[PDB]
């Protein structure tokens, strides 16, 4: 089950790939952020960590890390 | 037409132009006191054949008629004069005392099958054919 | 007079006639020339396809390859593919390129720019000579330099002297 | 008549039906093709072109790492200023990878097929260069010890250098050419370099230094190196007047632009590393201008002035001169000599040259002794003033 | 009214695509493709649409692209030119002869 998702991961992993810097590490908890009210309750952020990450192609992505990578570093 | 037959036709127009061509262009004749010409080309067409109209018919509309005052005769079991349907008139023409076949019954002419009485004249024989039951 | 004539006439058909020669027969011959060549040239148009990245040839190096900069604004390393000659391609031109994988298809641009429009300024005098008065001796000297060697190089070169500039 | 009239028109007839040939088998686009030598060339790129090389987009290696993903791994940034992680292949050999070196990566899927050749990150130095041609020494005036001097130099360690590893000496790598204009310090210096038969590289001093501070400083480096890894290179620098000047800052732009390819010049020769395999030969007609760095042996081991000869040499301008004119040889070419002392080489050949313009309007084809008189006393009252020499001699 | 609905059906389809850009001819090609450069991407030789405008092979002449490979539209009707462009920016002053007058 690990290598079904990871072989998306591995793709990526593979050539051509990019480099970027970050802007910002947020970090947060994928337990809940905020309870959303309006039409519709329910978490709008249900992302988990995530950091915002500038290309060196004068664009901006977000992007949702992962767990695995060493968070000290980043 | 069938794709084979034609293309036969086609390889031989083809080969006939292209090893002709090659010989006669590159010649030296000009220049030379036999002055056929230097450069001579060769191309040479084929043609295919159009519908066929022999002897005018009149048209009207998409046609579910089409006839001509001047008369030729066909056999019976060979309709291959393949009417358009609603036409009386030019089935048995204008009813026939030519035959054998004589009216008695006039002007009834269906487009499809029509034997009045064979008895009344003789003018031609008549073949029975026991086709059908051999088909049936 | 007569033999030069006959010559000029010659040299223009034998570099007709042999192209051409060779060509139409191997149509008709079963191995040679014949399809092939036809459908080479096909062949360039299909592979380039549209569009066609533009480039400027720098330079050719003697390795299979060349040094196009591409118009995207970084360079490429083109290799002589999609039939090509290196060295028919004579520096400085633009060269048209098949951007799916980079070859120089060919050379036909350049592209213009207006650099060579201002220096080439075309004459069209006032006055010239010939409609200026006296001192015509002081005009003379001055051919010996210009005008002379451009009307005739010839006295120059049989008396073995260094062309005046 | 009729016959001509009838060739011309079909010929050109036959080159419009002809077209479709012209294209595919002459050039000119679509195929530029003869394919003696592009059948082999057109070969070898296909098996390329097939894998990961074609599109091959120039990048240069800024570092080896071995961070994320095989334990070969470098990071390549593109010409256009992205970096990208990208692997290595042996799909096709890699031969000139050096860290910082120009290295080809791919479109479709980023890793090193093939590195560009040895440092052609200028390209603009490369195209201009002559490679060794042949002048001969009909028009390298005279035959005077001046000459004969810088071949020592020059030509006999390059030629051979059996003698100089034998005794234990070091070989030559500089010389100084300093004196007037007119001397022939190029004229020359070109035909020493196809007589030794070795690599024939002439720069120019203007061309070194280009709009931007430290723009000059990348083509001088990389133009050295360049030099060093080929087999035997003599990198002529020519004519460095003002191009070539002492270090000094006016704070409007300075002295900055000319002294960043001058000192970029010191950097790699004595460095850390030596000078490489590089020949060096230096055209100035100031030392008056130049940087006590330059001066100073190692890369300028003997000053030889190569100037105005002396007054046997110029007899011998006279003869070399006349031999490829085609002029009388009952002129004496002694005569000439004496009636013009306190000549350059140039002023010799406008004498020459004169004699033929009083020679053309007489409409002669063959100069005269009475042209040739008129043109020495001409040169030594009126060509004086103009002369580059008492200005450069105080210089020298 | 019927036809405006008809009509509105295809056009939904048509006009799914890659989009457009606005160039300028340099020159044509004898063999018909035309060295045209966008404006803000990189010059491009592609052909002519000959269902819509033979005018876009004629130079000096700015030209719509519609992209699926940078292939020439029509050519626009309003050109303009950097000379024109100068005068328009600054907006001189300009004055009748009485003002210099007296």
């Amino acid at each position: 089950k690990i290598k079904e998702n990871s072989e998306k991961i591995k793709v990526n992993k593979t050539l051509p790939y990019l480099v970027s810097n970050v802007i910002e590490l947020l970090d947060v908890d994928p337990n809940d952020q905020e309870e959303d009210g309006a039409n519709i309750d329910l978490d709008s952020q249900r992302k988990g960590k995530c950091a915002v990450i500038k290309t060196s192609t004068r664009q901006t992505y977000f992007l949702p890390v992962i767990g695995l990578v060493d968070a000290e570093k980043l | 037409e069938v794709p084979k037959e034609k293309e036969k036709e086609k390889v031989s127009t083809a080969v006939l132009s292209i090893t002709a061509k090659a010989k006669k262009k590159e010649k030296e004749k000009e220049k030379k006191e036999e002055e056929k010409m230097e450069v001579d080309e060769a191309e040479k067409k084929e043609e295919k054949e159009k519908k066929k109209e022999p002897e005018p018919n009149f048209q009207l509309l998409d046609n579910p008629a089409r006839v001509m005052p001047a008369q030729l005769k066909v056999l019976s079991m060979t309709e291959t004069c393949r009417y358009q349907p609603f036409k009386p008139l030019s089935i048995g023409g204008i009813i026939i005392l030519k035959d054998t076949s004589e009216d008695i019954e006039e002007l009834v002419e269906p487009v499809a099958a029509h034997g009045p009485k064979i008895e009344e004249e003789e003018q031609e024989p008549e073949p029975p054919e026991p086709f059908e039951y051999i088909d049936d | 007079t007569q033999c030069r004539l006959k010559l000029l006439k010659l040299e223009r058909i034998k570099d007709y006639l042999l192209m051409e020669e060779e060509f139409i027969r191997n149509q008709e011959q079963m191995k040679p020339l014949e399809e092939k060549q036809e459908e080479e040239r096909s062949k360039v148009d299909d592979l380039r396809g549209t569009p066609m990245s533009v480039g400027t040839l720098e330079e050719i190096i003697d390795d299979n390859h060349a040094i196009v900069s591409t118009s995207v604004g970084s360079e490429h390393y083109v290799s002589i593919l999609s039939f090509v000659d290196k060295d028919l391609l004579e520096p400085g031109c633009s060269v048209l390129l098949n951007h799916k994988v980079h070859a120089v298809i060919g050379v036909l641009m350049d592209d213009t720019d207006p650099l060579v429009t201002v220096m080439k300024v075309e004459k069209a005098p006032q006055e010239t000579y010939a409609d200026i008065g006296g001192l015509d001796n002081q005009i003379q000297e001055i051919k010996e330099s210009v005008e002379l060697p451009l009307t005739h190089p010839e006295y120059y070169e049989e008396m073995g002297i260094k062309p005046p500039k | 008549q009729s016959t001509y009239s009838r060739q011309i028109k079909q010929v050109e007839d036959d080159i419009q039906q002809l077209l479709k040939k012209i294209n595919e088998l002459t050039g000119i686009k679509e195929s530029d093709t003869g394919l003696a030598p592009p059948a082999l060339w057109d070969l070898a790129a296909d098996k390329q072109t097939l894998q990961s090389e074609q599109p091959l987009q120039v990048a240069r290696c800024t570092k080896i790492i071995n961070a994320d993903s095989e334990d070969p791994k470098y990071i390549i940034n593109v010409k256009q200023f992205a970096k990208f992680v990208v692997d290595l292949s042996d799909q096709v050999a890699p031969t000139d990878i050096e860290e910082g070196m120009r290295v080809g990566v791919d479109r479709n899927k980023y890793q090193i097929h093939i590195p560009l050749p040895p440092k052609i990150d200028p390209t603009v130095t490369m195209m201009q260069v002559e490679e060794k041609p042949d002048v001969t020494y009909s028009d390298v005036g005279g035959c005077k010890e001046q000459i004969e001097k810088l071949r020592e130099v020059v030509e006999t360690p390059l030629l051979h250098p059996e003698r100089f590893v034998n005794l234990g000496i070091e070989p030559p790598k500089g010389v100084l050419l300093f004196g007037p204009p007119g001397t022939g310090k190029t004229l020359c210096a070109r035909a020493v370099a196809n007589r030794t038969d070795a690599c024939f590289i002439p720069v120019i001093g203007s061309e070194l230094v280009q709009k931007y501070v430290g723009e000059g400083a990348r083509m001088v480096r990389e133009l050295f190196e360049m030099a060093r890894t080929k087999k035997a290179c003599l990198i002529f620098f020519d004519e460095i007047d003002a191009i070539g000047g002492a270090r000094f800052d006016d704070g409007a732009g300075g002295d900055n632009e000319v002294q960043r390819t001058m000192l970029e010049l010191i950097n790699q020769l004595d460095g850390f590393d030596p000078r490489g395999n590089i020949k060096v030969l230096m055209a100035t007609n100031r030392p008056d201008t130049l940087d006590p760095a330059l001066m100073r042996p190692g890369r300028l081991d003997r000053k030889i002035e190569f100037s105005l000869p002396d007054l046997e040499g110029r007899t011998h301008i006279f003869k070399i001169h006349a031999r490829s004119m085609s002029v009388e040889r009952d002129i004496r070419f002694e005569l000439l000599a004496r009636l013009c002392p306190n000549s350059t080489g140039a002023e010799i050949r406008s004498v020459c040259t004169e004699a033929g313009m009083f020679a053309i309007r007489a409409r002669r084809k063959i100069a005269t002794e009475k042209d040739f008189l008129e043109a020495v006393n001409k040169v030594i009252k009126s060509y004086a003033k103009f002369s580059a020499t008492p200005r450069y001699m105080t210089y020298n | 009214l019927n036809a405006k609905v008809r009509l509105l059906r295809e056009e939904l389809q048509l006009l799914q695509e890659q989009g457009s850009y606005v160039g300028e001819v340099v020159r044509a090609m004898d063999k018909k493709k035309v060295l045209v450069k966008v404006h803000p991407e990189g010059k491009f030789v592609v052909d002519v649409d000959k269902n819509i405008d033979i005018n876009d092979v004629t130079p000096n002449c700015r030209v719509a692209l519609r992209n699926d490979s940078y292939t020439l539209h029509k050519i626009l009707p309003n050109k303009v030119d950097p000379l024109v462009s100068l005068m328009m920016v600054e907006k001189v002053p300009d004055s009748t002869y009485e003002m210099i007058g007296g």
